[PDB]
């Protein structure tokens, strides 16, 4: 859904990496070089940002339930 | 020729029974008759159990299931009473029939 | 079948494989560890195979106190080759193969599931046979 | 509805001793130390410790089962030397160990800091 | 004393079939003096070996060699009996069987000595004037020593 | 039967890493020191949290567990801080846990990021790692999230919100001489960054008499407790327990003799 924060293999703060991540992958940066400008050299951290899906989006699309 | 050979309990020898059997029961096993005539009953009746085996098991499978494993206790009480090979026994054949 | 049903089966197996081999050495407390999880110890540490320069245990040391009583079984490793029992080197098994338990005490070999598993004349199944039930649960979870 | 609360690794609630001994029959001079609601972390530190000691004979730790917190370890000396007092001298010798090691560590860190 | 076989082997062969194991390697010894055929498998890493270095190797009943028993216990404790620490390399095992060459009426005149070391397995051949001193299923001890 | 004196060197030292190399100690000791990193360090996170209101497309318990997680700045009142079973006081005072309070609502038609920097706390030492921020909860217009939370003082032991550090890199014994480990191919594996062989050789030549020792370090902070004071507070909560043990175990021999 939304990008989990603590990532669960060591518990490196990555829930406010998403929005960096998606200005570097939209402006310059491949994956991978997002990901290293980001500080991840664990390959568990770069799996929570790289495999994340941000379904949050999604689910906002839809009118709130009060106005 | 290898069944007398294993089962016969030859006690002609005089040297194989020195051997094998303490010097004390060597001169009882030659001198007693009813020692040998009690000992080649026994092999009688062994080759009597062979002719029976060898009618109720044709194909010769001598694998067959039995209550309790004589080899296995049979080295269980070499281990328990320490039993050397390598001396002379203390056993009477005529106490083992 | 007159065979044993329940057998040291998968990883415990494996590792006793691995374990029961003459490459394996075990220091001075990894034995104390081991040994703490045999619930049948009599409390007496074994004298280690190698004395000097520095006591190394082995690991059929250690294993021959997990059998109970004193049982005498003789098997064979799944590698085991013909060629051994006809020529030399019948008891000494160059690739330490076959199985020998005298008196209650692993002197040689490598244990499988042809030794521990459910087969008939396993070792388990002559723990069970010569010592009884009781004796047998707890070689099982001393083995585990 | 059956997971355990989440402090009970550490919480000792009412009735449980800390620790408690109880010596062993099967060989002299050996006791059996039961330690509630604590694992791996302190067991090879005493463990490890005993080991150093000459006059321990037998030495370690075991958890009886993860899922329960607790730990037993047995110690055996030599004889005319109480395993409690060897588990003991083990304690206070880790905590000298433990005191020196942050004073080395403080006086490290200090050095690396503009230094 | 508690000495059962004193003598001064040679290594012919390291591995006559392969590597088996990693840590062990089987030394196959011929002996000066008494001949005395030898297989021994000794672990490698913690005391190397190679071919052809003359090594001492005697085989004890007890370490103190006073005339005591060892009563089969590990005790590091136990260093005031002055045990033998003359040989760089020490096993310990259980000699399981005595195999020779008699039959029926005739004597051994050559007995094999077939001793494990908690796995480690030793062959030891030869006339069995000497070698008369090894019974089943008696704990004996393995010592050596590298010569120049 | 007494301490060895080990001896510590830092060789890297930031606001987010330590890395440390123990000398001349045992390997159990280095690895219970590693394990209280993780465990036994006392550190301050959010536990019970209260939701007024939550119109986010995330339910309650889902955005209570994220807060959970956010790490907080206990560098200094941590010690200080009581765990709230040894209060003396019910529920939650000052003394024994932190006020944070959360207000956000979405006016603007444009998605609001419900971030750290909205949380508000009653005392300035325990800042959200906030000196990017950590996300939250994403708000549509319309949608509103007000909520109170207290934050307790606990250790890794009880939950992984309440872990202070980062992956803990642990490494004895670089170039294997001890040979711990047995390589099938030595060759194909790639020399540690402590290696301190030669490219050409693989592994250091076996050692019969070695011991674990020269135990490499790095711990990671993951923000809450600057990466020194973890180390600190592990070896003053190890210390600590040590000695909790000694009292306890002098306590029962008097007793029992
Ligand atoms: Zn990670
Ligand atoms: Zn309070």
């Amino acid at each position: 859904m939304i990008i989990p924060v603590r990532c669960f293999t060591c518990g490196k703060i990555v829930g406010n990496k998403w929005e960096a991540y998606l200005g570097l992958l939209q402006a310059e940066y491949t994956e991978g070089d997002a990901l290293d400008a980001l500080g991840l050299k664990r390959y568990c951290c770069r799996r929570m940002l790289l495999a994340h899906v941000d379904l949050i989006e999604k689910l906002l699309n839809y009118a709130p339930l009060e106005k | 020729k290898a069944f007398e050979k294993k089962f016969r309990f030859d006690y002609t020898n005089e040297r194989a029974l020195r051997r094998t059997l303490q010097e004390d029961l060597v001169k009882d096993v030659l001198s007693n008759a009813h020692i040998q005539n009690e000992l080649e009953r026994e092999f009688e009746r062994m080759r009597e159990d062979r002719e029976v085996l060898r009618v109720i098991f044709p194909t010769g499978d001598s694998k067959v299931v039995l209550p309790c494993n004589l080899l296995r206790m049979i080295w269980n009480a070499q281990k328990i009473f320490h039993i050397n090979p390598r001396l002379p026994s203390d056993l009477h054949p005529i106490k083992v029939v | 079948s007159n065979r044993p049903v329940m057998g040291i089966v998968q990883d415990t197996l494996t590792a006793v494989r691995k374990f029961t081999k003459r490459d394996v050495f075990l220091e001075r407390g990894e034995v104390m560890n081991l040994l703490m999880f045999l619930s049948t110890w009599d409390g007496k540490v074994p004298q280690p195979a190698i004395l000097k320069p520095r006591p190394l245990w082995t690991g059929k040391q250690i294993f021959s106190l997990i059998i109970p009583g004193h049982i005498n079984c003789i098997r064979t490793h799944s590698t085991h080759p013909d060629d051994e029992d006809s020529g030399p080197y019948k008891h000494i098994s160059p690739g330490d193969t076959k199985v020998v338990v005298e008196n209650g005490e692993l002197i040689m070999g490598i244990l499988c599931k042809k030794s521990l598993g459910t087969s008939a004349g396993s070792l388990v199944h002559i723990s069970y046979l010569e010592m009884g039930h009781d004796i047998t649960r707890l070689f099982y979870s001393n083995i585990q | 509805m059956n997971a355990p609360p989440a402090f009970e690794s550490f919480l000792l609630f009412e009735g449980e001793k800390k620790i408690t001994i109880n010596k062993d029959t099967k060989v002299p001079n050996a006791c059996l130390f039961t330690i509630n609601k604590e694992d791996h972390t302190l067991g090879n530190i005493i463990k490890s410790q005993l080991l150093k000691d000459p006059q321990v004979l037998f030495a370690g730790y075991k958890v009886p089962h993860p899922l329960e917190h607790k730990i037993i370890i047995r110690v055996q000396t030599t004889p005319d030397y109480s395993p409690q007092e060897a588990f003991t001298n083990a304690i206070t010798d880790l905590i000298s160990e433990l005191s020196l090691l942050e004073e080395r560590f403080r006086v490290a860190i200090k050095d690396k800091q503009e230094g | 004393a508690g000495i059962l076989f004193e003598d001064i082997f040679d290594v012919k062969d390291i591995d006559p079939e392969g590597k088996k194991f990693d840590r062990v390697s089987r030394l196959h010894c011929e002996s000066e003096s008494f001949k005395m055929d030898l297989i021994l498998d000794v672990n490698i890493q913690i005391y190397p070996v190679d071919l052809g270095d003359k090594f001492r190797l005697v085989i004890a009943s007890t370490l103190y060699e006073d005339g005591t028993l060892d009563d089969g216990e590990y005790n590091p404790t136990d260093d005031r009996p002055s045990r033998a620490d003359q040989f760089e390399y020490v096993m310990y095992g259980k000699v399981y069987r005595i195999e020779g060459d008699e039959t029926s009426t005739e004597a051994a005149t050559r007995l094999s000595a077939y001793v494990s070391y908690g796995g480690l397995l030793m062959r030891l051949q030869g006339d069995a004037n000497n070698l008369h001193g090894f019974e089943v299923d008696s704990r004996v001890y393995l010592l050596m020593k590298k010569l120049a | 039967p007494y301490a060895n004196q080990p001896t510590v060197r830092i060789t890297e030292l930031t606001d987010e890493n330590v890395k440390f190399i123990i000398e001349n100690t045992d390997l159990a000791v280095a690895n219970s020191i590693r394990r209280v990193f993780i465990a036994e360090v006392p550190i301050i996170a959010i536990d019970w949290v209260q939701i007024d209101a939550n119109s986010s497309v995330l339910h309650d318990e889902f955005i209570a567990h994220r807060l959970g997680l956010i790490p907080l700045i206990s560098d200094d009142i941590v010690d200080k801080l009581q765990y709230s079973r040894d209060c003396t006081c019910e529920e939650f005072c000052p003394e024994c846990s932190v006020e944070f309070t959360l207000d956000v609502r979405c006016n603007e038609d444009q998605t609001r990021h419900v971030t750290s920097r909205d949380l508000i706390s009653n005392s300035p030492r325990v800042i959200p790692v906030t000196s990017d921020d950590i996300l939250i909860v994403k708000l549509r217009k319309g949608q509103e999230l007000r909520l109170r939370a207290y934050a307790k003082k606990g250790f890794g032991k009880e939950h992984a919100k309440w872990n202070p550090t980062a992956g803990v890199a642990f490494e004895y014994d670089p170039d294997n001489a001890l040979r711990h480990t047995v390589y099938p191919k030595p060759e194909e594996w790639p020399k540690s960054e402590y290696s301190e062989l030669d490219e050409d050789e693989s592994q250091a030549p076996y050692d019969p008499n070695g011991k674990p020792e020269r135990f490499y370090y790095n711990v990671e902070s993951c923000g809450s407790l600057r990466p020194e004071t973890i180390v600190l507070s592990a070896l003053s909560g190890l210390k600590k327990k040590l000695s909790d043990l000694q009292t306890q175990l002098s306590h029962e021999i008097q007793s029992d003799v």
